[PDB]
RNA sequence: AAAUCUACGGAUCUACGAAGGAACGCCAAAAGCGAAGGCAGCUCUCUGGGUCUCUACCGACGCUGGUGUGCGAAAGCAUGGGGAGCGAACGGGAUUAGAUACCCUGGUAGUCCAUGCCGUAAACGAUGAGUGUUCGCCCUUGGUCUAUUCUGAUCUGGGGCUCAGCUAACGCGUUAAACACUCCGCCUGGGGAGUACGGUCGCAAGACCAAAACUCAAAGGAAUUGACGGGGGCCUGCACAAGCGGUGGAGC
């Protein structure tokens, strides 16, 4: 009783904005959401850890709405371990209300990839 | 690096998740990544500093770690 | 020798840079 | 902790023994430092050398972020069988 | 900054600056902004902000500060 | 904090594929090599130098070195390619009293390769090359000998601490700024000035050698005691925070 194709949960985290990404196990995107885009987050500031796991909460509640049951985390971003852990356990929070609810996550993962000196970095900011 | 979760524990699998990405060196590595771009003429200071920073951490260790071992062992 | 005593050439060397690219044109 | 000797590194480092350089590399792929395995110098030249001319060659991997943890004698195919899970829980 | 010298233990070179229940008040608020600002219906997250304050009753103003005294005493000693 | 910019002609995001240029994460550093400048993915070819051992050869053949010759970061120049990322000049958006700047967005020359030119840097260990002598301790690169299973000894370069000694002080300390010597380069109060004139060199930009008139009585190095910092640590004030009543408006 093992099945094979599970739903992955993409979580960039970049440094100025979040992306989720809900796809199937070959890529296709069902539903996304970004910082910017959350219905009650009015501009002004995007970097702190509120947008990132509010982003994650509203996909998880999004993927609870669709009837999934399965899915794979996968964290990419140049962050702190303590960011991602928040943003895993806010998603969980997403589909589940009271953290009561059983864990549709059965795997995560770290994605991230460092350039092996490829292009040059722009300059300092002399602010 | 992924990291299976049984019996839907998802705390038990974050943190051997943590742990690993500890281990593999990989955390270090992560937070190694820079946003500008700095010269070897800035990248030789900085290691300077580090090695100084480094020198005064292990007269310190080494002093706590003394006085430890003197008093813990029967003395 | 120390930085008051090297800004005098530094402000020297500038005035005398202008001055060629100005009477050095003709 | 694993006993590793410089004879035993200096008499089995090679690039055609994989099964052996498999030892100094971590999950993430990065290769060993030489203050946690206590051989010389010349044998931490070596070693890292021979890894990178197998990774040049293709019999190990360059990172495994993103992929499978790298152990010697299987694939490194991303099949559907990675993923298994299971529903009887539920 | 301060003089080196000795051994010198911070108090506070540990996590102590964290005045306990954001994380309770913004996920109270985060119920408000979900059901359009009405105390309704998400009394156990008032049950929390509460019991919060009864715990921060319970604990008080604590840390571990003696330790420099032993660690001057005992390198002279 | 925003705006320019970019996107319903479907961007950002996600999976696969294609192109092209530059740099080589982990190893990894008070490590290594080079006369200095410098040199980092891997395999082969050719080549310079260095270290250890010898009951091996030769027999003072050595050191320094004006005039000369060679090498020499980066930027720049000429001809032909290449151009991803970054980015002088320049266009635009903001900031400001103004902003020819710092911040944002585009982006040419350039950075890259082949062949040549120039010959300068805080080219710094701000310490010329060489020889002999001087109490030790702790690490380390590459060897050799002895081991008595874990170590000792002797060369070779690189580092940390120190007895003496030296130093105006800071500090140096077997890789000396110690005890002596040989040879070369350079200095003789500050400004004027690395400026003018002249010669040589360069395609140019410029490089090397390098004054005088006039003018002042100081210009400096190290450390001490205060003060100051839009540098830091520890505190503290109806100063602020939480409240209450006024003043500035009217008449006197
Ligand atoms: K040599
Ligand atoms: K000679
Ligand atoms: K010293
Ligand atoms: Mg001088
Ligand atoms: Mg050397
Ligand atoms: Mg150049
Ligand atoms: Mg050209
Ligand atoms: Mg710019
Ligand atoms: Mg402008
Ligand atoms: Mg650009
Ligand atoms: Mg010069
Ligand atoms: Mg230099
Ligand atoms: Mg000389
Ligand atoms: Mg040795
Ligand atoms: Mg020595
Ligand atoms: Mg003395
Ligand atoms: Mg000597
Ligand atoms: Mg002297
Ligand atoms: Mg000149
Ligand atoms: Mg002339
Ligand atoms: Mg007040
Ligand atoms: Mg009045």
């Amino acid at each position: 009783n093992l099945e094979t194709n599970a739903d992955i949960i993409h979580i960039k985290l970049l440094r100025n904005n979040t992306f989720v990404t809900v796809t199937d196990s070959k890529g296709n995107v069902k539903c996304k959401a970004t910082s910017g885009s959350l219905p009650d987050l009015k501009g002004g500031r995007k970097m702190t850890s509120y947008t990132a796991d509010a982003t994650a909460e509203n996909i998880g509640r999004r993927v609870k709405a669709m009837g999934l049951k399965s899915v794979v985390v996968k964290v990419n971003g140049f962050t702190h371990f303590k960011k991602k852990r928040n943003a895993i356990v806010a998603f969980r929070s997403g589909y589940s209300n009271s953290r009561n609810d059983q864990n549709p996550i059965v795997y995560i993962e770290d994605t991230t990839r460092k350039a092996h000196n490829g292009c040059r970095l722009p300059r300092k900011r002399r602010v | 690096i992924r990291v299976k979760v049984f019996s839907g524990d998802l705390d038990k699998a974050l943190t051997i998740l943590q742990r690993k990405m500890q281990s593999s060196g990989m955390e270090r590595l992560i937070k190694a990544q820079q946003t500008h771009h700095i010269k070897n003429s800035e990248k030789k200071v900085l290691a300077r500093k580090n090695l100084e920073r480094k020198i005064k951490s292990i007269d310190f260790a080494r002093k706590l770690q003394s006085i430890l071992i003197k008093k813990v062992r029967g003395l | 020798d120390s930085v008051k005593k090297k800004r005098k050439k530094k402000m020297n060397k500038h005035k005398y840079r202008k001055l060629r690219k100005k009477q050095g044109r003709k | 902790k694993a006993e590793i000797t410089t004879e035993e590194v200096l008499k089995k480092a090679d690039f055609r023994n994989v099964r052996f350089l498999a030892q100094f590399i971590t999950e993430a792929g990065i290769l060993v430092k030489r203050k946690q395995t206590g051989i010389s110098a010349k044998a931490q030249r070596k070693i890292a050398r021979e890894i990178k001319t197998a990774r040049a060659f293709g019999l190990m991997p360059f990172t495994t972020m993103g992929t499978k943890a790298f152990t010697f004698g299987k694939t490194m195919e991303n099949r559907d069988q990675d993923f298994e899970y299971e529903v009887i829980d539920d | 900054g301060r003089k080196a010298g000795n051994l010198y233990i911070n108090p506070k070179k540990l996590g102590n600056l964290a005045k306990p229940c954001m994380k309770e008040m913004v996920s109270f608020l985060n119920c408000m902004a979900l059901n359009n600002i009405k105390d309704d219906k998400c009394e156990k997250q008032k049950q929390l902000l509460s019991v919060c304050m009864q715990g921060q009753s319970d604990h008080k103003n604590k840390s571990w500060g003696n330790i420099n005294y032993h660690l001057q005493r005992l390198t002279r000693g």
